[PDB]
RNA sequence: UUACUUUGAAAAAAUUAGAGUGUUCAAAGCAGGCGUAUUGCUCGAUAUAUUAGCAUGGAAUAAUAGUAGGA
RNA sequence: UCUGGUUGAUCCUGCCAGUAGUCAUAUGCUUGUCUCAAAGAUUAAGCCAUGCAUGUCUAAGUAUAAGCAAUUUAUACAGUGAAACUGCGAAUGGCUCAUUAAAUCAGUUAUCGUUUAUUUGAUAGUUCCUUACAUGGUAUAACUGUGGUAAUUCUAGAGCUAAUACAUGCUAUCUCGACCCUUUGGAAGAGAUGUAUUUAUUAGAUAUCUUCGGACUGAUGAUUCAUAAUAACUUUUCGAAUCGCAUGGCCUUGUGCUGGCGAUGGUUCAUUCAAAUUUCUGCCCUAUCAACUUUCGAUGGUAGGAUAGUGGCCUACCAUGGUUUCAACGGGUAACGGGGAAUAAGGGUUCGAUUCCGGAGAGGGAGCCUGAGAAACGGCUACCA
């Protein structure tokens, strides 16, 4: 039933068109898939070609990477805790891109102390570190971006907000609140 | 102001390091839209975010090159121009004129006034209505 | 043409459903059986005129009173 | 229309297959392969329309399953085969090679061609990139993938691609001065040497060609294919040689 | 379809049918040559006018034209 | 600089206008034929901006640019 | 586009008379031969009995038919081959012109903005990495048999058995090279080694001696392009358990080791047949239709969702825009658009349902399944008739 054509529309004009044809198969939509938190759960729509997209309705855990240093790691994902679009997302706990979310710290954390031989909180030039990273660590959750489509490949991929990213959305978490 | 917006605004994909410090505390990525159109000293070092500007966004100037006069500047990075042609009536052997209005993304690397002549170049479609992006400014 | 007067419009029903619609919308601008109605203006006319007729015979006893 | 089209009306045709408009109500539909719908001649319409080796389509597809015609070496069984411009096909039976090449008049000409001839195919080189693993290739007019080329081959170019190996034996840079061919619009089947390239960016490129009589024409880079170097053509070019005169 | 043949029609009516000049000439052509209709009259008159029709736009045009 | 004008590439076949050919003539239809075939010869098989876009030569006509001041 | 008339004879204006053809539509009488050829119309795209119009097998996917052929090398099978599974086609063709007035369509562009069965060309050793590859596993059809119903190309329960269906799954090559002796080199040792999926990161920049022999990345007009590299991730792909004809090479004589022609399939690019969107300009009558569009997306910004993918396409949150006397919006259209047809001296005018191209439709709304390709109708589902 959702279909995108450009011919139910007002014109530029603001005029008014009669329609053309019969809705068409080359132009359909598909209902949204809203990923939630939880034990992964993962459709398979196919599309046209023969292609795959795996639609992501439940997905717990997910690869989150340490830009900085520059690794990956695949921890869990806690909840949502801002979206640009809709605070009625984050109210719902659904994950789509762009998402900022609380993930877990250990095995980042685990990875740092036996690549850095230093523990968090309480070479060292290399060591050193952002403090709103580390308060973070102290806590135990990081402030991460989701940034891929859960509805287009059925993953949750995305990085650690580092400074002027997690500056601005500190601000805005602390703003809003 | 660059970061007026509920998401926060940047060039996907370009990643200034926290642990390298460097002179500029912002790295831009530029390209040239090619066709000889000199690119802007305001793109390059300004410090807007643009998806659709010819210079820093991801959009290419392809086929048509179209060329219009200013009329309305006055919603949020796109503008109007009007296009005046002389059609031609073969019954009665002379002209008449038409026109008829083109809506234009404009990059913020621009100072547009109502008036003075500008020159569009063709992308991809930018929204409902608009395909062209402005690529050159002439003053009126 | 869009609004003809078509044959068969009961097994043209849907059609003249969107047909309405599309009017409708299209003619929000400006809103924003003869015989019969000769039948309808005449008896407006003789119902205003037995009126006309009730209100001068009032109109000559109020006269007649008042003389 | 749903899908692609399987038919292929009379009218409809290409016109320089020549084929009457009273015989039937459908034409031979090229079946996709190296050359492109409207610059083909499928192998029907030159078996039994311009051999007249044959007199029907059952004909020629007795011939073809008999297992004679050879395009570019290899056998082919299909007979709405889209052989093309610049091809070998070779009958043996008969002992012919024949290189399909264009006559002054527009249409495919028969060219009669000789065995150390028919050993290779000249190929307009059209794009070349760097393929998976870091191989370039270059990709030719008719479809042909040719790898590790020579470095110094830019697009625009001539390849001469022995056929028995599908390997690339040398080539011709398109410079001014080359003698080229011209296989579309108007003045197709023309030969002549390259001028001036006249080159727009964003558009079209023109090109300014000179014939034998210094008579000058001016067709598109789309057009231009480059044959050999000046007064010795690679290949053996129909009689007339191109020259369309009154 | 298929595709249609070419007919035309091969004579043609004069302008002002009855004229009795010309229903004179008329009678004295089919009389000596043994015609038999207005019709053969009329198609051989067709044919000619075509051919004077074209000689003279020729010789409008300009000479080694 | 543009309008405008010249030449050019582009505007499917059929249809239209032409050329060739004794379909028995005709309406039509259609594209080679001779040879010492071992290396040659002959002919005819062109045209159809009516606007938009594209390249191009322009001197007029109609618009549109652009000398001064001080010592 | 003219011909006759008035008055003694003449010129205007006028009146009268006089005329035309129409693949125009109806109809009337006649209708012998030869070649050719069309075969719509009630503003009814109104309703249909019956038959037919889409199936398909090569030597090469699966046969123990309780099929046929005997018979002659075939005690696994082997010729021929119904049935059924599997593969493919059924999306083309053919028909009509209802809708549709910047829509269609025509000429002209773009995809640096996307999917593509097929065809065609290229293309996939990963040697090792602690506890069958002379080749895993279970189903199901046809068939045998027991039945149901007024009836249909309806089908239930039970018993068998196959695969190219289904689900699983294993079997060295190079860089340097001390040394050796020098050629024809061989060599201790040092080291490196799939694809696909998703994210992040990085690269892809480029204004003197002599034995005379030898030693001192690309493409575009333009890219976050092609391509390469790092670390991880994946209900995860792929990396041949298939088939025909042959029967050669070797020998440690093992029913050992090798090997020929071609069928099918398979990842990733290229091509081809397509497809989807899109740039510029161009439509008939209407101003006694002058304001239009915006809640209910109208114009734009951002983020997400959706998609093969661009995009108000959709949803949030923002601004308050967009078109218009150069005629927007609305109404009409016995309006599918073009190639073309008729005709006039030009200029124009009228026709184009109708042999080719494009579009849309299969009684009317809507909806979906398969598949590379359908919003299919000689496919399916419900609603009106």
């Amino acid at each position: 039933g959702i279909s995108r054509d450009s011919r139910h529309k007002r014109s530029a004009t603001g005029a008014k068109r009669a329609q053309f044809r019969k809705k068409r198969k080359f132009e359909l939509g598909r209902q949204p898939a809203n990923t939630k938190i939880g034990a992964k759960r993962i459709h398979s729509v196919r599309t046209r070609g023969g292609n795959k997209k795996y639609r992501a309705l439940r997905i717990e855990t997910g690869n989150f990477s340490w830009a900085s240093e520059g690794i990956s790691k695949k921890t869990r994902i806690a909840g949502v805790v801002y979206h640009p679009s809709n605070n009625e997302l984050v109210r719902t706990n659904t994950l789509t891109k762009a998402a900022i979310v609380q993930i877990d710290a250990t095995p980042f954390r685990q990875w740092f102390e036996a690549h850095y031989g230093q523990t968090l909180g309480k070479r060292a030039a290399s060591a050193k570190i952002e403090s709103s990273v580390e308060s973070q660590f102290s806590a135990g959750r990081l402030y991460a971006c989701i940034s891929s489509r859960p509805g287009q490949s059925g993953r949750c991929d995305g990085y650690i907000l580092e400074g002027e990213e997690l500056a601005f959305y500190l601000r805005r978490l602390t703003a809003k609140k | 102001t660059v970061q007026s917006e509920r998401a926060f605004q940047k060039q996907p994909h370009i990643f200034n390091n926290p642990k390298v410090k460097t002179s500029k505390r912002t790295k831009r990525w530029y390209k040239n839209a090619g066709l000889g159109f000199k690119t802007p000293k305001t793109a390059i070092e300004g410090s807007y975010i643009d998806k659709k500007c010819p210079f820093t966004g991801l959009v290419s100037i392809r086929g048509k090159i179209l060329t219009g006069t200013v009329v309305s500047t006055k919603m949020h990075r796109t503008i109007v121009i009007r296009r005046a042609y002389l059609h031609y009536i073969p019954k009665y052997n002379r002209y008449e004129k038409r026109h008829k209005n083109v809506p234009v993304h404009v990059s913020p690397a621009f100072r547009v006034q109502v008036g003075d002549i500008v020159t569009v170049g063709q992308c991809r479609p930018i929204s409902k209505t608009v395909r062209f992006n402005v690529v050159k400014v002439s003053a009126a | 043409g869009t609004y003809r007067k078509r044959f068969n419009e009961k097994a043209r029903s849907g059609h003249m459903a969107k047909l309405k619609e599309l009017k409708r919308i299209r003619n929000k601008q400006f809103t924003r059986s003869k015989v019969s109605r000769l039948k309808k203006k005449r008896l407006d006319k003789f119902i205003e005129h037995q009126l006309k007729r009730e209100e001068r015979k009032t109109i000559i006893g109020k006269l007649q009173d008042y003389k | 229309a749903r899908g692609p089209k399987k038919h292929l009306k009379r009218l409809a045709a290409p016109h320089h297959w020549l084929l009457d408009k009273l015989s039937g109500c459908y034409a031979p539909r090229p079946s996709a392969g190296p050359h492109k719908l409207r610059e083909s001649l499928p192998l029907i319409v030159f078996l039994r329309n311009r051999l007249k080796y044959a007199l029907n389509g059952r004909e020629v597809k007795a011939i073809l399953m008999q297992r004679h015609v050879k395009v570019d070496g290899k056998v082919r069984t299909d007979t709405t085969y889209p052989a093309g411009f610049m091809d070998v096909i070779t009958l043996d039976a008969t002992n012919e090679n024949f290189r399909l090449v264009y006559d002054v008049k527009g249409r495919f000409a028969v060219h009669r061609i000789t065995d150390e001839e028919a050993s290779y195919k000249l190929g307009k080189v059209k794009k070349v990139q760097l393929g998976k693993k870091g191989v370039p290739y270059v990709v030719t007019h008719d479809g042909r993938t040719i790898r590790y080329p020579d470095p110094n081959i830019k697009v625009n170019d001539t390849v001469k691609i022995d056929l028995a190996s599908g390997k690339i034996t040398d080539f011709i840079k398109f410079d001014a001065g080359k003698l080229v061919y011209v296989t579309g619009g108007r003045n197709l089947g023309r030969i002549g040497t390259i001028v001036h390239k006249e080159r727009h960016d964003g558009g079209f490129d023109l090109v300014h060609i000179k014939d034998s009589l210094d008579n000058t024409f001016v067709t598109r880079l789309n057009n231009v294919f480059v044959i050999g170097e000046q007064g010795k053509p690679y290949i053996s070019l129909p009689k007339g040689k191109g020259i369309k005169l009154s | 379809p298929r595709a249609p043949r070419t007919y035309s029609k091969t004579y043609s009516t004069p302008k002002r049918p009855y004229e009795s000049s010309r229903l004179d000439a008329e009678l004295k052509l089919a009389g000596e040559f043994g015609l038999k209709n207005k019709k053969e009259i009329y198609r051989i008159s067709f044919q000619l006018s075509k051919i004077r029709r074209a000689a003279r736009d020729l010789l409008t045009r300009d000479e080694k034209d």
